[PDB]
C-alpha cells in the first residue's frame, strides 16, 4: 500500500 | 469540526516543514513491477524535461514523478504525490498513460506553526532531525488543525496525539520559536  | 483535516505524511523537507496528502480515501497512486511488463516499459521518444512519467524508488515500485532536471547521464526527478526528489538513469523510467498521468497532483506542503529551524543548526544535527522525524511522522496518517494558507502551502497545528512532536524539536533544539 503506501510506503512503510 | 470543520478546520481539522486528515493528512498523510510522505516526506521530510525539514525541520519544521513536511510535505503530505490530504485523506480523501482515495488509494495510492503506485503500480507493482507486475502491473509494468515492457510494451508499457520502453517511450516512443526519450523522455525530456517537465515529462511525467513512472518512476522506481527504492521499495520497488513506480510512482508518478516529473522530470524537473536533464543530464548527459541522469536525470532528475520529483514525485508529485509522495515529495521527494531523486536521480535516475532511464531504465528507471517508464511511460506513464494519461489517464493516469491527469490525475491531480498529491503532494503538499505543511508547515509546523509556532516553531522554525533553529539557525545554529548543523548539517549533522539537520540529518539527525530529519531521521527523528521520519522514526515519527513518515507514512503517519493523522488529523491535524489547519491553521492557515500560505503562499507556499498550510500552516498547520498538531492535536492532542501529535503536540509532543513540536515539543521535542524545540527540547532538542532543532528548533526555535518563531
Amino acid at each position: 500500500r503506501g510506503r512503510g | 469540526i470543520g478546520s481539522i483535516v486528515g493528512i498523510l505524511i510522505t516526506f521530510i523537507n525539514g525541520p519544521t516543514e513536511v510535505y503530505g496528502q490530504f485523506l480523501d480515501g482515495s488509494p495510492p497512486l503506485v503500480w507493482d513491477k507486475k502491473d509494468v511488463p515492457e510494451n508499457k516499459r520502453t517511450f516512443k521518444s526519450k523522455p525530456r524535461l517537465l515529462d511525467i512519467v513512472l518512476a522506481l524508488y527504492s521499495d520497488g515500485c513506480f510512482y508518478r514523478a516529473q522530470i524537473i532536471d536533464e543530464f548527459p547521464s541522469e536525470y532528475m526527478i520529483f514525485y508529485v504525490d509522495y515529495g521527494n526528489t531523486e536521480f535516475v538513469p532511464l531504465s528507471c523510467l517508464a511511460p506513464c498513460e494519461n489517464v493516469d498521468s491527469f490525475k491531480p497532483h498529491r503532494v503538499f506542503s505543511f508547515h509546523i506553526e509556532g516553531i522554525v529551524r533553529s539557525k545554529n543548526l548543523t548539517h549533522q544535527k539537520t540529518i539527525e532531525c530529519i531521521e527523528y522525524l521520519k522514526s515519527k511522522l513518515l507514512n503517519t496518517e493523522m488529523n491535524v488543525h489547519l491553521v492557515q494558507r500560505l503562499p507556499d502551502g498550510f500552516l498547520i497545528r498538531f492535536l492532542d496525539d501529535w503536540k509532543y512532536i513540536p515539543e521535542q524539536l524545540l527540547q532538542r533544539n532543532y528548533a526555535q520559536v518563531s
